[PDB]
RNA sequence: UGGGUGGUGGC
C-alpha cells in the first residue's frame, strides 16, 4: 500500500511507470479510490532482507 | 474471465433452450453486443481451446505468449469432425425451426462473485430513529433508510414539483413541533397541555 | 537477481527463441520486432517467462494477452471474489465469514501457472457451457 | 400417413427415423420427453444419524440425483394429491440406510447397490437403485471413515422434470432435419466456400446432395426427421417414448375435455 | 382493368448487394425511351439476360384483410409467375416527355419513364405488377 | 426467497378454469383464449396444426413472459366455422395421428428385438 | 448531512434486471419489497371492497 | 445529474427478487447490468402522487432540453435486430408473421398485402416494421445524395408511416434529433410515442428469436489476401516514419506553427501512424461481408464503430499517455527491452498486431499504460465534474 | 471434491464411471481414450468427469474428528 | 438496541 494519503490528486504517481517490469502487477489494481496506489507484489517478487 | 459480466438476468428450464445438433444445451448465454465494443477477444479464444481441450480430453495451455495460434486450434477442432471456427447450426427450442445463422457454442471456466441479492435487497416503512437527531439510521444492519441526497433535491427542483419535496424532508422524516412566542420571536415557550 | 536500480542498465530480449536471430508471412503467429539496430547486440539477460510479470490474481487469466487492459485489471480484481474451497480444514476452523463452492472443476484453459497457485487442486469455479446469441432479449 | 423407422437400438440409446410428420410435432415429443415423463425420486429426505465428512443438505442433493427404477410408476400417484397426510406405505419407497465405517481403519463407500427398500406399494418394481450388471455397485454418494455414523431415512415420491431436474427421465435429445439444407431454412455462415467447410451429417449418407441446376422447391416442407432418447436406466428406451406418447395424449385430451367441459 | 401493357428486353441484373434480390433494367420494344427498372427476387422467379418479359400493370385482380387464397377464386393472375403489389409513391409530370412515376413494392422500386399517352391513366395510389414468363 | 411454486407450470387454481375463453369483438368470428399452465409444448403444436387446415385463418399465440407459465392465443378462422369446433377437430386429428404413432411403434420394437 | 439532505423513509433498494418484455413505464417490483413497503389509500365510499379484502 | 435521473414508473409485481426494466430506459439512467443499485421511493399521499404522474412520468420527459432532442431511444438488440430485418432481401413466409403481428398491443386485426402473390405468399419487413408505427407519419431524409431510384438502398422516405425504402439504422430511430421519435413525439403526443418503444421492441425481439443473431471469432478475421494487404501498407507507414526519422535526425523537417521541434516531430508521428490506422481499418471494413456479424453490428450503431473492427483485426495504433506517445521511463526508452533513442514506433508503444494475433508482452504492457490513463482519468475528474455541478446547481 | 451423478449439460449419469476411470488409469491409458472406451461421446459427459478434481481424499486425511 | 473511529469491496 502506499502513503500519500489521498491528499493530491496527481496522476503522476498513479501511473503504471515502467520500471514496472515483472515487479508489480500491470493488471491488478481496485477500481476506483486504491487505483494507481495499491501494488501486487509479482509472481517474481523476493524481498531483500 | 474477461469480465464480461452481469446477473443471472432470468432462468429458462431444459427444453426451452437452443441446443445443437447432438443434444448438447447451454448454461450461459453471453451477449453479441456485450462483445464487439469491449473488444476481448481473448474470450472468444478461451472458448475454441476449451471445447476442443474437452473434446480431444486434455488441458490446453493457455499460459500466454506462446506459439498457440488459433490455426492449430482450427485445425484440431476441423479434423476431429467439427466446424473450423466453432459454429454448430443451433435451434429454436419453441420450434426447432433452424436458427438462421449458426451459433457459436462452447464450455469456458465461470466464477461466482460474493455479492447475491440476498444481501442488497432492503425496503424500509419506519422503525430505528436515532436520538441525537431523530432522523432514520444509517446501515443496512439495522435496517436503515436510503440518504435521499443533494442532487437527488436538485433533479425535484428542476422537475419543480416541490409538494413532493415537501413530502420527502418532513413527513417521511422527523416530523417535530415546535411553539414561539409572537413578540420575541423565539421557541421558549415552555408546554404544557393537558394543563394547556 | 535485480532490482529496480539495475533495470536501469540491463537489456533484455523475451524469449529464448529471440536470442538466436531467427528466420514466410504466416497470418497465424506473432511479430516480434527485428533488433537490427545493434548489429552485434550484448543481451546480458533474457527472461524466464513472460506470463512471469503479472500479479497472483493475474496470471489466472486465460490469455491476458488478446484483450483491452481495462478488463484485465478488471478480471484481477474480481478473481478475489470467487466462491471456492479456500483451505481444506473448514471443518475445525470457526470464521465469520466462510463459502463453499460444491463442485469445483480446474479449467479446461488451465495455465501453466495455476500448478503453483493449487488452483487445480483448489478450483473455485465450474466449467459451463457458454452460447454467445441473443435469445430474447435477456442478454442485452 | 407417419412412419416409424427404428435404426439402432440397445438399452443406454435408441436413434430412431420418424418420417412424415410436422416439424412442430416432432420437437413437441422432444419437450415432452425432456419435460413431462412422471417417474419417482427422493423427495423428502430425514437424517437419523448423521457425522460425517459431508454436510447434509450435500447429501440430501446427491441423493435426489439418483436414477431409480420407475417401470411401474403409472400405477403411484403423485405425491401432492395422494390420500395420506405425511408419508405412508401408499406413495412412498421409504429408503432408509445406515452404513457405518465400524472398525476404526479406512475407506467405506456407501454405494448405490447398498441402498434398501424398506417399503413400497408393491410388489411394483420401484425404487430399486438402476443397475448397469447386477454387480453395479454405482453410484458415490459417501466416503465413511472412524466411527462415523451415517444413518439416513428417505422417502420417494413422484414428481416430473417441471418441479426441478432430479426427475429428469432422460438425458440427451439430438434433433435433425434436412441434412443437406434443401429448404435454406438455414443459411451458412462462411469465409470462403459454403459447400468446403461444414462436415457432412451423420444422416447425410441416408439421403441424396442436391444437384445444382434444382430450383428452390418453395413448395417443400421438411418431412423427415432423425433423434435420439437415451436413457439414464430408470426406464428402457421404449417405455420412455411411450409413455412421453402417452403423456402428451394425456395432456391434449384433457385441453379437449376443458374445451367441452366449457362447452 | 389492366392500365399497361408491354413486353421488354432484359439488359442488365445486379445481384450484388442482395443474394435473393436482383435488379432489373428493361428498355421496351415496341416503343423506345420507355425505361423500366423492377427489383426482384431471384429465387421465386430467376431472370436472365435477354430475356423476355410481359410487364403489366393493373388497379385490380378481381376481373378486407388479405386472407391466403382459396381454391375456388380466381385472379387475373392466374396466367402469370410472379405477383407483386406495390403503393404509389411518387408522381411527378417532368420535361417534355420525361415523365417519371415511382411505385415502391414494398421494400421493392420500380422506375418508369416514356410517353404521356401510355402513362396518363396511372395516377393511383396501389398499383400492382403481373409478370408474365 | 421470493422464489414461488414450481408446480406453478401445470397445476391449475381452484376457480380459476384451465381454459378461459374471451371472443374477440374487433374482427367477426375471432377468439381469444387465455389457456392456464403451460408452455410451448402445447402452443406450437397447436399452431402449425391450426394452420395447415383451409377454413383456418388466423391463428397466433404469445407467451407474454417466460418467467411465467402462461400463454394466450388467438383464433380468427372464416366466416363459417365456430372456430372452437375446428380446434376440438385439430385434437381428434392429433391424438389420430400419435395413436397410430404409438401402434406401429409397438409394433417395430416387437419386430426388432 | 441532515436538513438540506438526508436520510428518510420508504425507499427501497436493489440489484436490477433488463427484461423487454415489458412497456416504456413499468418497473418489476419483487415480492418482498412490495410486502415491506405500502402505500395509505383513503378509504372512500369507492373503495371498500377491495380494502377490505386487502384486510383478509 | 439531469432532470430525468428520477422518473416515475408504474408498479409490475414479479417474483424472483430483483428490479425489472425496460432496455429503452437504460440511457437516460444511465445504467448497465453489473450490479447498479437503483432506489425506490414511495409516495405517502395522494397530492404527490398527482405530482409525479403529470411531471415525473417518463413520457413527458422523452426529449431533453440539454439538446432539444430526445434521449431515450432503442439499445443493443432491438437495434441491430431491426436493421437485420429490414434489409431488402428478407422475405417471412406467412404463418411466422402470424404472430409477428400478434405482438403489438395496438395492431388493429388486420394483415396488410403480403408484398407477394404468387408464386407463394412471402412478405418484406418493412411493412411488419410500418405496422408498428402510426397512422400520420412524414419523414422525408436524403443520405449522401440518393435518388429516388436508391441503389444503395439508403437514405428514408416515409409517407403513410410505411416504409417506401431504406435501412432503418442508428441515423433515424436513434437518439438523433429530428429522429423517427421525436417526430412521433410533436406530431401525436406523449402517449404514442410510449407505445413506438413497446411495439418496436417486442416486433424485433419475436422476430430476432426466431432468427436470431450471434458472434464467432472468425467474425473478426479477413482472409489471408486482406491481411497480406494490411500488413504492406502498415510496413509501408512504418517506412513512411522512418522517412521521418531519416529527414528530422537529417535535420530536414519543417517546423509548424507555434510548436517546435519536437513537438512538430511527434505532431508529425501523430499523424502518420493515425493515416496507417485509418486506412488499412478502411481495407478490413471493405473486404468484409455483409452477412457478417460485426459488420451488422457496426453499421447498425446499436453498439461500437470503425475503430473497434480496426483494432480487432488490423491494427491497434498508438498506445498513449495523455495524448502524448510514451515517456522514456528511464533513461532514453520506455522499457529495459530496447535501445537508447530509437523512437520507432514498436518501443514508445504501436500496436503493429491486432488483438487477435497476439501481443508481444511489450505492446501489452503499453496497453495497459492506456487502461491506467483511462482509470485515473474516470476516478479523478469526476471530483472536477461533482464539484462543478454542485456549484452551479447551487 | 468428488464425481457428482449426472452430467451437468445433459443429464446421463456418471457418478458410477469414476472408480472404473481411475482404475483404467492405473493400466497407462489416456484420459481422452479412457473417455472413449467407458462412452462417453457428447462432450457433456467429458467435462463432467475429465475437470473433475478430488478433495475428499484430503478430508479422510484429518485423523478422527471423533 | 449503542456510540465513535478505521479498513476493504460494489456501481
Ligand atoms: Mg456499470
Ligand atoms: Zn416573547
Ligand atoms: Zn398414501
Ligand atoms: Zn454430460
Amino acid at each position: 500500500n502506499t502513503p500519500i494519503g489521498r491528499d493530491g490528486k496527481l496522476a503522476k504517481p498513479r501511473q503504471l511507470h515502467n520500471t514496472h517490469w515483472g515487479l508489480v502487477c500491470p493488471a491488478e489494481t481496485p477500481e476506483g479510490q486504491a487505483c494507481g496506489l495499491v501494488k501486487n507484489l509479482s509472481l517474481l517478487s523476493g524481498i531483500s532482507i | 474471465r474477461h469480465g464480461q459480466k452481469g446477473t443471472i438476468g432470468v432462468t429458462y428450464r431444459h427444453e426451452d433452450m437452443p441446443f445443437s445438433a447432438e443434444g448438447i444445451v447451454p448454461d450461459l448465454i453471453i451477449n453479441p453486443h456485450a462483445i464487439p465494443s469491449r473488444m476481448t477477444v481473448a474470450h472468444l479464444i478461451e472458448c475454441l481451446l476449451s471445447k476442443v481441450g474437452s473434446i480431444r480430453g486434455y488441458e490446453g495451455d493457455a499460459t500466454p505468449f506462446t506459439d498457440l495460434t488459433v490455426d492449430a486450434v482450427s485445425n484440431l477442432l476441423r479434423d476431429n469432425g467439427y466446424q473450423s471456427r466453432g459454429f454448430e447450426v443451433m435451434y429454436n427450442g419453441h420450434t426447432g425451426k433452424k436458427l438462421m445463422a449458426q451459433v457459436f457454442f462452447g464450455p469456458t471456466y465461470y466464477q461466482r462473485l460474493r455479492h447475491m441479492v440476498d444481501d442488497k435487497i432492503h425496503a424500509r416503512a419506519r422503525g430505528p430513529v436515532q436520538v441525537l437527531t431523530r432522523q432514520p439510521v444509517e446501515g443496512r444492519s439495522r435496517d436503515g433508510g436510503l440518504r435521499f441526497g443533494e442532487m437527488e433535491r436538485d433533479c425535484m427542483i428542476a422537475h419543480g414539483a416541490a409538494g413532493f419535496l415537501k413530502e420527502r424532508l418532513m413527513e417521511a422524516s422527523d416530523a417535530f413541533r415546535v411553539h414561539v412566542c409572537g413578540i420575541c420571536g423565539l421557541m421558549s415557550v415552555i408546554a404544557n397541555l393537558k394543563k394547556n | 537477481y535485480v532490482d529496480g536500480e539495475e533495470e536501469e542498465t540491463i537489456m533484455i530480449a523475451m524469449t529464448p527463441e529471440d536470442l538466436q536471430t531467427r528466420s514466410l508471412n504466416d497470418t497465424a503467429k506473432r511479430i516480434k520486432p527485428e533488433m537490427s539496430t545493434s548489429s552485434h547486440h550484448t543481451f546480458t539477460h533474457c527472461e524466464i517467462h513472460p506470463s512471469m510479470i503479472l500479479g497472483v490474481a493475474a496470471s489466472i487469466i486465460p490469455f491476458p494477452d488478446h484483450n483491452q487492459s481495462p478488463r484485465n485489471t478488471y478480471q484481477s480484481a474480481m478473481g478475489k471474489q470467487a466462491m471456492g474451497v479456500f483451505l481444506t480444514n473448514y471443518n475445525v476452523r470457526m470464521d465469520t465469514m466462510a463459502n463453499i463452492l460444491y463442485y469445483p472443476q480446474k479449467p479446461l484453459a488451465k495455465t501453466q501457472a495455476m500448478e503453483y497457485l493449487k488452483f487445480r487442486e483448489l478450483p473455485a469455479g465450474q466449467n459451463a457451457i457458454v452460447a454467445i446469441a441473443c435469445y430474447s432479449g435477456y442478454n442485452q | 400417413e407417419p412412419k416409424v423407422n427404428i435404426i439402432n437400438a440397445q438399452d443406454d440409446e435408441v436413434e430412431l427415423m420418424l418420417s412424415d410428420v410436422n416439424l412442430s410435432l416432432a420437437n413437441s415429443l422432444r419437450r415432452t420427453m425432456l419435460a413431462e415423463v412422471p417417474t419417482l425420486a427422493i423427495d423428502l429426505v430425514e437424517i437419523k444419524m448423521n457425522t460425517s465428512v459431508l454436510a447434509d443438505e450435500f447429501i440430501s442433493h446427491r441423493l435426489g440425483l439418483i436414477p431409480l427404477v420407475s417401470e411401474d410408476v403409472e400405477e403411484m400417484k403423485y405425491s401432492r394429491d395422494c390420500t395420506c397426510e405425511d408419508y405412508c406405505d401408499e406413495c412412498s419407497v421409504v429408503l432408509e440406510l445406515s452404513a457405518r465405517h465400524e472398525g476404526e481403519e479406512g475407506t467405506t463407500d456407501v454405494y448405490s447397490s447398498s441402498l434398501i427398500k424398506v417399503s413400497g406399494p408393491g410388489n411394483l418394481n420401484v425404487g430399486e437403485p438402476v443397475r448397469r450388471d447386477d454387480y453395479d455397485q454405482g453410484i458415490l454418494l459417501c466416503k465413511l471413515r472412524n466411527h462415523q455414523e451415517l444413518n439416513i431415512r428417505c422417502i420417494a415420491k413422484k414428481g416430473i422434470a417441471k418441479e426441478h431436474a432430479k426427475w429428469s427421465p432422460c438425458s440427451a435429445i439430438a434433433f435433425e432435419y434436412d441434412p443437406h439444407n434443401k429448404l435454406k431454412h438455414t443459411d451458412f455462415w462462411f469465409e470462403v466456400d459454403a459447400k468446403k467447410e461444414w462436415p457432412d451429417s451423420k444422416y447425410a449418407t441416408w439421403e441424396e446432395p442436391p444437384k445444382p441446376g434444382e430450383v428452390f422447391d418453395y413448395k417443400a416442407k421438411p418431412n423427415r426427421f432423425y433423434m435420439t432418447v437415451e436413457t439414464t436406466g430408470s426406464l428402457k428406451a421404449n417405455q420412455v417414448f411411450s409413455r412421453g406418447i402417452k403423456t402428451l395424449q394425456e395432456k391434449l385430451a384433457n385441453v379437449l375435455f376443458e374445451l367441452e367441459n366449457s362447452r | 382493368s389492366a392500365l399497361f401493357d408491354d413486353i421488354f428486353t432484359v439488359q442488365t441484373v445486379d445481384n450484388g448487394r442482395y443474394n435473393k434480390v436482383s435488379r432489373i433494367i428493361g428498355i421496351s420494344t415496341t416503343n423506345s425511351a420507355i425505361k423500366l427498372t423492377l427489383d426482384i427476387n431471384n429465387e421465386m422467379f430467376p431472370v436472365s439476360q435477354d430475356d423476355s418479359l410481359t410487364v403489366t400493370l393493373a388497379n385490380s385482380l378481381s376481373l378486407k384483410s388479405w386472407r391466403p387464397p382459396k381454391p375456388t377464386d380466381k385472379s387475373l393472375a392466374d396466367d402469370y409467375d410472379y405477383v407483386m403489389f406495390g403503393t404509389v409513391y411518387k408522381f411527378e409530370e417532368g420535361d417534355e416527355d420525361k415523365i417519371k412515376v415511382y411505385v415502391s413494392f414494398g421494400g421493392l422500386l420500380m422506375c418508369l419513364e416514356g410517353g404521356y399517352k401510355s402513362l396518363a391513366s396511372l395516377k393511383q395510389d396501389n398499383l400492382y405488377i403481373l409478370i408474365r414468363r | 426467497m421470493n422464489a414461488p411454486d414450481r408446480f406453478e407450470l401445470f397445476i391449475l387454481p381452484d376457480d380459476v378454469p384451465k381454459l378461459k375463453i374471451t371472443p374477440d369483438s374487433r374482427v367477426p368470428n375471432c377468439i381469444i383464449i387465455k389457456f392456464e399452465r403451460e408452455d410451448h409444448t402445447l402452443a406450437n403444436l397447436l399452431r402449425e396444426e391450426l394452420a395447415l387446415y383451409p377454413d383456418v385463418t388466423f391463428v397466433a399465440y404469445k407467451v407474454e413472459h417466460p418467467l411465467f407459465a402462461n400463454f394466450v392465443m388467438r383464433l380468427q378462422t372464416e366466416e363459417g366455422t365456430r372456430p372452437k369446433q375446428a380446434l376440438e377437430r385439430a385434437c381428434a386429428s392429433i391424438i389420430n395421428k400419435l395413436k397410430t404413432l404409438d401402434h406401429k411403434f409397438n409394433e417395430e420394437w416387437n419386430i426388432k428385438n | 448531512g441532515n436538513l438540506m439532505g438526508k436520510r428518510v423513509d420508504f425507499s427501497a433498494r436493489t440489484v436490477i434486471s433488463g427484461d423487454p418484455n415489458l412497456e416504456l413505464d413499468q418497473v418489476g417490483v419483487p415480492i418482498s419489497i412490495a410486502k415491506t413497503l405500502s402505500y395509505p389509500e383513503t378509504v372512500t365510499q369507492y373503495n371498500i371492497h377491495r380494502l377490505t379484502e386487502y384486510v383478509r | 445529474l439531469h432532470k430525468m435521473s428520477m422518473m416515475a414508473h408504474r408498479v409490475k409485481v414479479m417474483p424472483y427478487s430483483t428490479f425489472r426494466l425496460n432496455l429503452s430506459v437504460t440511457s437516460p439512467y444511465n445504467a448497465d447490468f453489473d450490479g447498479d443499485e437503483m432506489n425506490l421511493h414511495v409516495p405517502q399521499s395522494e397530492e404527490t402522487r398527482a405530482e409525479l404522474s403529470q411531471l415525473c412520468a417518463v413520457p413527458l420527459q422523452i426529449v431533453s432540453p440539454q439538446s432539444n432532442k430526445p434521449v431515450m431511444g432503442i439499445v443493443q438488440d432491438t437495434l441491430c435486430g431491426v436493421r437485420k430485418m429490414t434489409l431488402r432481401d428478407t422475405f417471412i413466409e406467412y404463418e411466422q408473421v402470424m404472430n409477428m403481428l400478434f405482438w403489438v398491443p395496438s395492431w388493429d386485426g388486420v394483415v396488410p398485402q403480403p408484398a407477394i402473390l404468387k408464386p407463394k405468399p412471402l412478405w418484406t419487413g418493412k411493412q411488419l416494421l410500418s405496422i408498428a408505427i402510426p397512422s400520420g407519419i412524414h419523414l422525408q431524409r436524403t443520405d449522401g445524395g440518393n435518388s429516388l431510384l436508391s441503389p444503395k438502398d439508403n437514405g428514408m422516405l416515409i409517407v403513410d408511416g410505411k416504409v417506401m425504402f431504406g435501412v432503418v439504422d442508428k441515423k433515424t430511430v436513434g437518439s438523433g434529433g429530428g429522429g423517427l421519435i421525436h417526430t412521433v413525439m410533436r406530431e401525436k403526443g406523449p402517449k404514442i410515442c410510449a407505445e413506438l418503444f413497446g411495439n418496436i421492441q417486442k416486433v424485433v425481439n419475436y422476430w430476432l428469436l426466431h432468427n436470431g443473431f450471434s458472434i464467432g471469432i472468425g467474425d473478426a478475421i479477413a482472409d489471408a489476401s486482406t491481411m497480406k494487404e494490411i500488413t504492406h501498407a502498415i510496413s509501408s507507414a512504418k517506412e513512411q516514419v522512418q522517412e521521418i526519422i531519416y529527414k528530422a535526425q537529417h535535420n530536414e523537417l519543417e517546423l509548424k506553427p507555434g510548436m517546435t521541434l519536437r513537438e512538430s516531430f511527434e505532431g508529425e508521428v501523430s499523424r502518420t501512424l493515425n493515416d496507417a490506422r485509418d486506412s488499412a481499418g478502411r481495407s478490413a471494413e471493405m473486404n468484409l461481408k455483409d452477412l457478417n456479424n460485426v459488420k451488422q453490428m457496426v453499421s447498425a450503431g446499436s453498439k461500437g464503430s470503425f475503430i473497434n473492427i480496426a483494432q480487432m483485426s488490423a491494427c491497434v495504433g498508438q498506445q498513449m499517455v495523455e495524448g502524448k506517445r510514451i515517456a522514456f521511463g528511464f533513461a532514453d526508452r520506455s522499457l529495459p527491452h530496447f535501445t537508447k533513442d530509437d523512437f520507432s514506433p514498436e518501443s514508445k508503444g504501436f500496436v503493429e498486431n491486432s488483438y487477435l494475433r497476439g501481443l508481444t508482452p511489450q505492446e501489452f504492457f503499453f496497453h495497459a499504460m492506456a487502461g491506467r490513463e483511462g482509470l485515473i482519468d474516470t476516478a479523478v475528474k469526476t471530483a472536477e465534474t461533482g464539484y462543478i455541478q454542485r456549484r452551479l446547481v447551487k | 471434491m468428488i464425481i457428482p451423478v449426472r452430467c451437468f449439460s445433459c443429464g446421463k449419469v456418471v457418478g458410477d464411471k469414476w472408480d472404473a476411470y481411475l482404475r483404467l488409469l492405473e493400466e497407462g491409458k489416456q484420459e481422452g481414450d479412457a473417455l472413449d472406451e467407458l462412452k462417453l461421446k457428447r462432450y457433456c459427459c467429458r467435462r463432467m468427469v475429465l475437470t473433475h478434481v478430488d478433495l475428499i481424499e484430503k478430508f479422510l486425511r484429518y485423523n478422527p474428528l471423533e
